[PDB]
């Protein structure tokens, strides 16, 4: 791509330097560059890409219900849906250049647990952003695209890292937040947050410090679901 | 919206 | 350009949406689109373009702020230099399409004192955003082509608007801004600032209460720069 | 930088 000749050490540099300036979209493109270097990724090379997506992605999510809720309540003329659909469509296009390079060929070379386990939960997250504007036909699909992917990485993240890891942890919060969201599903929603808690806490005393604030943190998010849940 | 993982 | 087969009405609208969805490059693109019209824009219009485009430069400004910290510090190879270049470039893209608008043709179009002025003060502000990342050429040129502009909104602001009218009261504000950081002339700065706050209190007298809320605001900004300065 | 005019 535009990316083609530009070191792949340059490319994670700038996209660095990108999420310091606030440049998100820039950051994105960066990394979009590395991973088609085609090699894989480290841990730190991982949450760069996640980082710059989950910001451009977020932007577009937050315009997106902002002007939904504009058409919903006007339900005047055709630009309110026309600007929908081209944030929609924006949208839509992010998220399936995340899904493509998950596919073209980060998880097939994904073998370590950690890393499998982190790019079937960005699977999991992407699909369900599209789930978010989807209508009608392909919906149940796409619904089951990241269901399916979800599931694979818990099963993963079961077998694999303990109750604390973050990445399980994290996985755990979101693959719940699709169970309350999107599948219409509370009632699983609230059981995978309430034992995911449980588990990790029992498991809290063999961390460090360090690792403990991590995991407490995201523990304390669940916590948080639960209680605007119950 | 409930909320989703922030990044870290 | 690419917003020409958009209706004039329908640009205005969808910049309206953009602004709430805060996707504010969107906005200064149906703006743009709007102005290229060729019809005079309205005291409402106006406002849009501004906000539109302040929002979209200041983005630029903030990250080219951090970048140009990091290269100062760091004197290591070419990458942060590169990118500051980028954004640089971009900036002055940026800037450069706004004076383009100004000069084709709105100002040569605005005879009412509160449009030309207007539209002025925006011509000082986006040389002076052109100042901040100049380096020896054109350097003075364009601190000239700044101050020149600010200077003729200036003299029309005093003949033919009230010392507490908000246009008149921002353009000092930044005319002031402009002789502390670009021009190297604080005492000018501190001047101006200090005559136009006194003018502004003398005259609030006349003024409504929704009128009065307006001009105390932006005197409460120039008293803020004034107590940063002194 | 000194503030400049915010938005309105
Ligand atoms: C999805 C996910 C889960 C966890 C992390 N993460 C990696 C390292 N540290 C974290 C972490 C710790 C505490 C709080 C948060 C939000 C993340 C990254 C990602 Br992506
Ligand atoms: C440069 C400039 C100056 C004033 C306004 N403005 C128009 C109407 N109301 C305002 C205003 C009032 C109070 C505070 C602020 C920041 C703006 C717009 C512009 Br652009």
């Amino acid at each position: 791509g535009a990316m083609g000749s530009m070191e792949r050490a340059s490319l994670i540099q700038k996209a660095k330097l990108a999420e310091q300036a606030e440049r998100y979209e820039d950051m994105a493109a960066f990394m979009k560059g590395a991973v088609e270097k085609g090699e894989e990724l480290s841990c730190e090379e991982r949450n760069l890409l996640s980082v710059a997506y989950k910001n451009v992605v977020g932007g577009q999510r937050a315009a997106w219900r902002v002007l939904s809720s504009i058409e919903q309540k006007s339900n005047k003329g055709p630009e309110v849906r026309e600007y929908r659909e081209k944030v929609e469509t924006e949208l839509q296009g992010v998220c399936d250049t995340v899904l493509g390079l998950l596919d073209s060929h980060l998880i097939k070379e994904a073998g370590d647990a950690e890393s499998r386990v982190f790019y079937l939960k960005m699977k999991g997250d992407y699909y369900r952003y599209l789930a978010e504007v989807a209508t009608g036909d392909d919906k149940k699909r796409i619904i089951d695209s990241a269901r399916s992917a979800y599931q694979e990485a818990m099963d993963i993240s079961k077998k694999e890292m303990p109750p604390t890891n973050p990445i399980r942890l994290g996985l755990a919060l979101n693959f719940s937040v699709f169970h309350y969201e999107i599948a219409n599903s509370p009632e699983e929603a609230i059981s995978l947050a309430k034992t995911t808690f449980d588990e990790a806490m029992a498991d809290l005393h063999t961390l460090s410090e360090d690792s403990y604030k991590d995991s407490t943190l995201i523990m304390q998010l669940l916590r948080d679901n639960l209680t605007l849940w119950t | 919206r409930t909320p989703s993982l922030p990044t870290p």
